[PDB]
């Protein structure tokens, strides 16, 4: 799960008050070796019928269904694995796959399609393993929250279209600004040097966020 | 509905 080592380091940057700096020096936060291998660059909710579609910054595709099952497309755009409710992961391609996921698979090429003719790319700036899958995600008003299986949490925010990419495991956090902006800072050195007031108030909304998470699961 |  990782999200209870989030929390925990989202309560402390959060607690060490970063904004109230007699100098913030957010930019020496910055630490290059921390830039998340995958995160969501494209999602179309369409989870009043079907579900929740998305783009990985490597271009792999997944959809999680509303029966919280998910089917993950590689960027061979062949290689499928499918994840049932409780875990249980099968490989196969769209060219040999069982019958009974013919509507799955149709619904993702779907998803596919669109999400390769219309959408702007989250990071696409910046540059057939283990990929994670959506775990869990939920919608505020202003906000979605994804959760990555291999426990990193992404919150795109609607209004200004900013986005935080929190990665546990490097207790490191990536913030896309509204001009496009991919700056990844540890956020140890962002309890050390501080950092604004707008991403110290998206930090905040951040741990509520995870904290929701925590209080959600199974 | 989608994304940014």
């Amino acid at each position: 799960c990782h999200l209870s080592d989030l929390l925990q380091q989202l309560t402390s940057v959060n607690a060490s008050k970063p904004s109230e700096r007699g100098l913030v020096r957010q930019e020496e936060a910055e630490d290059p070796a921390c830039i998340p291998i995958f995160w969501v660059s494209k999602w179309v909710d369409y989870s009043d019928k079907y579900g929740l579609g998305y783009q990985l910054c490597d271009n792999s595709v997944g959809v999680l269904f509303n029966d919280s099952t998910r089917l993950i497309l590689y960027n061979d755009g062949d290689s499928l694995q499918y994840i049932e409710r409780d875990g249980t992961e099968s490989y196969l391609t769209v060219s040999s796959h069982p019958n009974s996921l013919m509507k799955k698979i149709t619904l993702l090429n779907y998803f596919r399609n669109y999400m390769s003719e219309h959408l702007l790319k989250a990071g696409a700036n910046i540059t057939l393993a283990r990929l994670p899958y959506l775990r869990t995600w939920f919608r505020t008003r202003s906000a979605i929250i994804l959760h990555l299986s291999n426990g990193t949490v992404q919150i795109n925010f609607f209004q200004d279209h900013t986005k935080l990419i929190l990665c546990p495991l490097m207790a490191a956090v990536t913030y896309i600004n509204e001009k496009r902006d991919f700056q990844t800072y540890r956020l140890s050195l962002l309890e050390e040097y501080g950092c604004c007031k707008e991403l110290a108030s998206r930090l905040r909304y951040a741990r509520t966020m995870v904290d929701k998470l925590l209080s959600s699961r199974s | 509905l989608h994304s940014t």
